[PDB]
């Protein structure tokens, strides 16, 4: 949508991903993995929830009001009671049909959105240690075994702790 | 830090996203439809069919209409002083006593359904010189000829009809609603055969207002044996005010008040079946679930309802884009 | 992997985006002229000012209204069965028989207007004791006195209007509507040199209702030579009902119904001319394209129409913000 | 708009392209030259076309309706005919009104976007061989002929067969 | 290049927005309450509780309703020729002339209120055979019996009412409206000691149409002394047409005729104080200001105003979320 | 909001700010400092003002309506007198409710942009001299007085002055 993220840079969803709707997969020393991140996946699913709320709220209660349906033909004042309805239902129709358009639009956008905010966030944390590689994948730059993977996960990922292996690893090479 | 920390490994982390293998379609602002991982309905599109009798109180006309029921058709004298958030009348109802009209049916219809009390006061009008409770072979109340039960049709004594000229004061501190009438003779012959002069005439009001009715000889269709008719008028007395009753013939009198009330009540038109179980929203379909916010099962509604629209599906999307992984 | 690149040199690659000179300003959530690449217009403004002959039926009036038509004014005997999707009633239009006048004129146009069919059926009404075929120098057909085509002025045999009392069933399994009226004396011997009795009365009815009209003497302005009037009533009968017509005087008899039936006609007031071209939008001016979602041209309109809306201009941008590089 | 890459970090349009909607422009070993991005063109192009479409979208039909204009002053039943039509035409124009009033900020936005997102697949293309010098355009630090500008537009460019020379010319120099 | 000389350091340059200790609540698409630097009130929801008299022109009715007005009750005098572009009706209005009734009361107040001028003229009517300026106890003009000043009630002379037939033609080129009636009395004995004829009948005509009204004789509730009543009725005579009214009793003569405009004037019922302030915006409740897009005021509104809601606070956020350094 | 700076990166607001809406503090070899950015603040204003004005967007005025208010009981015509304004009302306030939401949901993700717009701004300027601490902090990695904090600042920091102190302080370091 308008981030890019899903359904752009990061190529497809994972239908193996059960646990959360966002997250991460790795490959390190001790092999591969998977994990949902459920700080962005209940950011999500509480956005999601609010505005679910906000179109449940209320349905106005009516008591009397006009007769809608006649069985003899009349003229005028019927003429009047059935344009008046049908001009309330043609408006109320529309209303719906546009509500659930901006509606829907916005959610594709706001999941889009935190799917790209997880990415930023964990690029931000990685610091000069690892390089983008442009699908939604970071190539890390130092050896990273099972708990390092989890820091980066959970938030506590300390940079410096790798910045000159990762570096050396990055730049010096032979050019 | 370390000495010389030299494992050149890398490592491979990649972000992602769930997608299921199923999916619904959703409309959209840009694409009318696009696939998300899930979605939820918006548009209440189906009845139970039964219309739930809680929390509002149905009263169930059975083969009687609101204003046969008022009126008091020997059939229907079951709803007498009967009250109800919701009326449902019947395709099957049917009037039984003397051919009777109403000039504005529709809005008698309305202003009873409202009220939603058909509560009904005897008062002591004093007819002098006229004959009462007059009943006709068409409304049999049992074996006998009969009437409408809250009417009286008064007829000459002996030689004559007087001007009845009676007033009833409205002294209590509520509306008092009148149902009266005018006979309408089915040849010149029984216009003075009952009411001794050729030409009635009824004039009912109040401080505020008048109606005067002059009666219409002439054949009409047979209904029940009679080509006569009578029609219906109504006159709603306010506190303080006085009704007037004057006539000179045709006159069919009120035997007192229906008391008027300011409610949520209703009249509703449906052949669908009461049932024990509530439910706030009744469609002459049956009632059905407020839980959505809009609903397409009928445009004629009663209690906390959706709104209606004309679009019997609207998914509202609740889940991301579904870019699946294959599609299993 | 490679040997010595000697030159190590750079490249610049910009990205952008294209603009043009021109441009189109919009309005925005934030801004009300905000300058784009492109729009559209969203409000069709402008009629082509003719009423397209394709694909609705549209049945010209000429100078006849609808009620003329019906009635069967001399000079709108053109339109006898006819029928249309949209009736186009003319300013110019012109009534030259019998003054009449209809209580509910608005309705019954009304009730013909979408019906959209004057198919007339005669029936066999038997007047006896009456002269038939009554007409006036008012409405003159061809070299004679005339009147309306599908009414049937009753006056005296000899000495005597007896007391009318026909009956017409509706057997058939559609609705039929039948136009009958009363004709207002100008002076009581006028009233008593065509009806006898010195105070006429007419009672139309079915097994459902009943109208009673008394006529009502007096002069009214010379129209066509004329101080009386005729006043128009419709009465509809309904499959298995009965129509019974009593009268003792001053009764317009009807000929036989018109048939009803349910469509989607109406009639529209414009003087713009017909033409031969498909449009689904009638406009009074003209027909319009709905091409466009809403349209400013007259918020009377009949077909596949955009909503008429108070606005003339609504932009809808297609394209990006203009950021063009040269000065202004 | 939301993304400030339009009428924001990239100072203006060009009127000199009349290809597509967005491209590039560059100068290299060859020389210097433009060329529309076809795939975001479209992109851009299909969505506002989506956009276009749901609007046009069925014009409802009505046949008889109530009267509108009137001849003769008659009190309470035409008062309220005319109110009838009048509370329906204001709402019907609130209602257009506020329609290409969102649509409209919508496409800035989301045209907004797409350049942005353009912008940000090239710089993930072109890894660490070039700097973003913030105004739209990247500085490639290596030697790259036409054919080398061709695969980044192209989306073939293998960033690995310049690194070497990039990363000396962009960093080593003399600090 | 540039060349450091000795220092070795970093700086920190961090971003950030503001925060206010306080903050609003306002509702969003996602959330309802989400806080927020500053937000403005959309609703207005306050009077001043009174109607401002400027820009537009306010006619306090006092003690009169606008019928009373023009029909001339004495005790309204004060009001003819006058005008408005609001005319407010006062809960305390009375009645204090002869016993009347309107039969279409509802659409003559409209009818009046809108045209905005009580601009009477006197046209030369010639009654002959009849006695004029017939007046009653009920309607003192001053210590004398008296009428509505703008009607003229017409009794026999000697011992005969003889057919009334006049004309009026309208000659301008406006509209004329003619406020006529009809008296109703309480006895044939009554009935004829004024009209001598034992039933009365008026008929008010012009080209395009009639009425005939017929009286009606019999006891209504004692209003001021009397049991008889009048009732009121209207004709509108437009350029060149002719009013033509002819009666044979107890016709309530017209004097003239008011002349009606097209404008913006409309009335309001409404016990709030007018007071000297400019306001474009009405509400029974007092003026109201209409720099807000919403009211919650009242429904009834005359002028500029803003559009009436069912809520009474509606908050648009004018700032970026709050997130405070301490706490909320 | 969608863009994740303000109630994301950026932990919290500054109370202490109170000459504009955005801003920047600092801390160098001379001192600390604050100071509002003025363009980007006066951007968020002239939305919000622009998005105001079309709210307060003329009053449509009414004279003679129909009649909202009866004493006695009347049946047909009166039930639709009060079924007419009855869905006007409701058709209003659904529009007033649903104006204020989407206005709202658009003013927090405007003013989030703008806030994550300021910040790119300062990154793109920066160049390879800086580097994002992730919290809405650039560590800069030179010597940078008073006066070079203000020309970040106003917009004319010459990366290149420092780009070799910097790449030394930044990478070299001992990997
Ligand atoms: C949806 C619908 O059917 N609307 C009808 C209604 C309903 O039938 C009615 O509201 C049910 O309560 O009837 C309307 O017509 C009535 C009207 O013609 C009056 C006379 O003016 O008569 C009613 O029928 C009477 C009949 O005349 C009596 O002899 C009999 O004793 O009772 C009958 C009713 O049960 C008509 O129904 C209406 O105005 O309400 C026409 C609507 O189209
Ligand atoms: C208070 C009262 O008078 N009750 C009478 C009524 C009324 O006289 C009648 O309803 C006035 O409209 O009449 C009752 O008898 C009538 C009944 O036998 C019917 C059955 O058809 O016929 C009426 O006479 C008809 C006659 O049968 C027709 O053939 C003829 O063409 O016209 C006559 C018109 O009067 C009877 O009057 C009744 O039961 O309704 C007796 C009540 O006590
Ligand atoms: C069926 C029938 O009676 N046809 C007559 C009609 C009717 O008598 C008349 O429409 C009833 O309203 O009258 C016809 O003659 C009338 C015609 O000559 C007009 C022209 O003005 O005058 C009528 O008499 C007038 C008289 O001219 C006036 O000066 C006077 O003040 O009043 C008189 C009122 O009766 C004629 O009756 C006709 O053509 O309309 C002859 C039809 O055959
Ligand atoms: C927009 C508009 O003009 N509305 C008018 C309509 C139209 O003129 C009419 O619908 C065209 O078909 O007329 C309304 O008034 C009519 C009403 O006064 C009746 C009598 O109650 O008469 C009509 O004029 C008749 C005239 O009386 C006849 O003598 C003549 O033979 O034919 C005339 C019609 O052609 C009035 O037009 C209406 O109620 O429909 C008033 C609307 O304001
Ligand atoms: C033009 C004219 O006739 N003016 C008379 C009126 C009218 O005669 C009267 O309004 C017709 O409705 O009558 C005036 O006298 C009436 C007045 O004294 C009232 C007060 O009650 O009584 C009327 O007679 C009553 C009588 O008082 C009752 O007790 C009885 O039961 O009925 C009688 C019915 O006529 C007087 O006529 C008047 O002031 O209104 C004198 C006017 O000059
Ligand atoms: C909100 C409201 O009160 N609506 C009423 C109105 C208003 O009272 C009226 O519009 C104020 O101008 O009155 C309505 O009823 C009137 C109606 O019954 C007519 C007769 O048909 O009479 C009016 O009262 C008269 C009374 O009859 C006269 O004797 C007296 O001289 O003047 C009185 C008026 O001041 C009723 O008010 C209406 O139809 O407009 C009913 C609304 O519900
Ligand atoms: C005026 O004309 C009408 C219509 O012609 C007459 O109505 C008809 O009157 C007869 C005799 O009363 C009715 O007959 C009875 O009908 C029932 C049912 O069919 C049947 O059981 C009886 O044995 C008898 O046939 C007839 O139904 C009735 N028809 C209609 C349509 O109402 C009326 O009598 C005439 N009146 C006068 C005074 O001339
Ligand atoms: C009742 O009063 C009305 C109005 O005064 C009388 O109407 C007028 O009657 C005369 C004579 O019939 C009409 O004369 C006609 O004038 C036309 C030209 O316009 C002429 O061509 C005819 O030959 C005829 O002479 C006059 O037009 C008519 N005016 C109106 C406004 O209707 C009516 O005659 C009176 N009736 C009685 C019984 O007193
Ligand atoms: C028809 O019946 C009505 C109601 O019974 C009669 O109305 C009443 O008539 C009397 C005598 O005119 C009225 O009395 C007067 O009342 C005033 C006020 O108290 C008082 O000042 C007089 O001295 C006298 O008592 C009474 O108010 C009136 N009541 C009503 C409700 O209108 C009417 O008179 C009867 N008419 C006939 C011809 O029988
Ligand atoms: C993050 O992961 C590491 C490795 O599992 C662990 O030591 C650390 O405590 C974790 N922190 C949190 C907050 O989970
Ligand atoms: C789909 O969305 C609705 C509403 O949020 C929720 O009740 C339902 O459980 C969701 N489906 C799944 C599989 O999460
Ligand atoms: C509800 O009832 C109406 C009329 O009885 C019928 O046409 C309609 O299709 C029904 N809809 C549902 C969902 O039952
Ligand atoms: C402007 O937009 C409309 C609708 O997308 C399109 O038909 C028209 O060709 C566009 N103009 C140009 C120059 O592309
Ligand atoms: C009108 O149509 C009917 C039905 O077919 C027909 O019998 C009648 O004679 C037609 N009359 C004319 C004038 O066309
Ligand atoms: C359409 O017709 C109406 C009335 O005939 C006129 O006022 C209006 O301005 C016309 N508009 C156009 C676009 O023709
Ligand atoms: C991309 O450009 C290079 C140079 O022109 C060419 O060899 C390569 O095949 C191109 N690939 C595609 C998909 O166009
Ligand atoms: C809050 O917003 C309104 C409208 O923009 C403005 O008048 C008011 O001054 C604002 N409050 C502050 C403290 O800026
Ligand atoms: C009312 O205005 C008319 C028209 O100028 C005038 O002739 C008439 O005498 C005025 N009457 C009063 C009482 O002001
Ligand atoms: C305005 O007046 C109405 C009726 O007089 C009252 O119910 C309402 O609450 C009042 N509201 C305000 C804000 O004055
Ligand atoms: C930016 O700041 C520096 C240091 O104060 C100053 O020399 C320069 O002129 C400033 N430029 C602008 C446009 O303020």
């Amino acid at each position: 949508g308008l981030f890019g993220a899903i359904a752009g840079f990061i190529e497809n969803g994972w239908e193996g991903m059960i646990d959360g709707w966002y997250g991460f997969r790795h490959q390190n020393s001790e092999g591969t993995g998977q994990a949902a991140d459920l700080k962005s996946t209940q950011a999500a699913i509480d956005q999601i929830n609010g505005k679910l709320n906000r179109v449940i709220e209320k349905t106005n209660e009516k008591f009397h009001q006009i007769e809608k349906e006649f069985s003899e033909v009349e003229g005028r004042i019927q003429d009047l009671e059935k344009y008046v309805e049908d001009t309330k239902i043609d408006l109320w129709s529309y209303n719906a049909e546009l509500l659930v358009a901006l509606e829907n639009q916005h959610t594709i956008d706001l999941t889009d959105s935190e799917m790209n905010k997880l990415f930023e966030k964990t690029r931000r944390q990685l610091r000069e240690n690892a390089e983008e590689m442009g699908n939604g994948c970071f190539k890390i730059y130092h050896k990273c075994d099972n708990a390092c993977i989890e820091s980066i996960r959970n938030g506590t990922y300390d940079h410096d702790v790798y910045r000159d292996e990762a570096l050396n690893n990055r730049f010096q090479i032979k050019g | 830090q370390d000495l010389p920390g030299n494992d050149n490994s890398t490592a491979t982390l990649c972000l992602g996203h769930h997608a299921v293998p199923n999916g619904t379609l959703v409309k959209t602002i840009t694409d009318d439809q696009i696939e998300v991982t899930n979605a939820t309905e918006l548009v209440q599109s189906s009845s139970t069919g039964k219309i739930c009798n809680n929390p509002h109180r149905i009263l169930d006309g059975i083969d009687c209409t609101l204003i046969d029921a008022l009126l008091g058709d020997p059939h229907c004298d079951v709803f007498q002083n009967e009250t109800w958030d919701l009326f449902v009348e019947r395709s099957k109802a049917f009037s039984n006593c003397y051919p009777y009209d109403v000039p504005d049916y529709a809005s008698l219809r309305s202003l009873v359904a409202s009220s939603g009390t058909l509560e009904f006061i005897t008062e002591g009008f004093t007819w002098t010189g006229v004959t009462q409770n007059g009943g006709s072979n068409a409304c049999k109340r049992g074996p006998g000829s009969g009437f409408f039960s809250r009417l009286n049709w008064l007829t000459k004594s002996g030689s004559t009809y007087p001007v009845l000229n009676v007033t009833m004061p409205n002294n209590d501190n509520f509306d008092k609603l009148y149902i009266w009438g005018i006979h309408h003779p089915s040849t010149n012959q029984e216009q003075t055969s009952l009411y001794v002069q050729a030409s009635g005439r009824v004039t009912v009001s109040t401080r505020r207002s008048q109606q005067t009715i002059i009666p219409n000889i002439g054949s009409r269709p047979w209904v029940r044996g009679l080509s006569s008719r009578i029609s219906i008028y109504w006159t709603i007395v306010k506190p303080g005010d006085v009704l007037v009753i004057n006539s000179n013939g045709n006159l069919i009198a009120p035997r007192g008040y229906f008391k008027m009330r300011t409610g949520k009540s209703s009249i509703m038109r449906s052949d669908a079946p009461i049932d024990t179980c509530i439910s706030e929203c009744i469609t002459p379909n049956g009632s059905i679930p407020n839980d959505k916010p809009f609903q397409n099962v009928n445009k004629i509604t009663y209690g906390a309802c959706p709104k209606y629209v004309k679009q019997n599906t609207l998914k509202l999307a609740t889940g991301m884009r579904n870019v699946p992984e294959k599609q299993t």
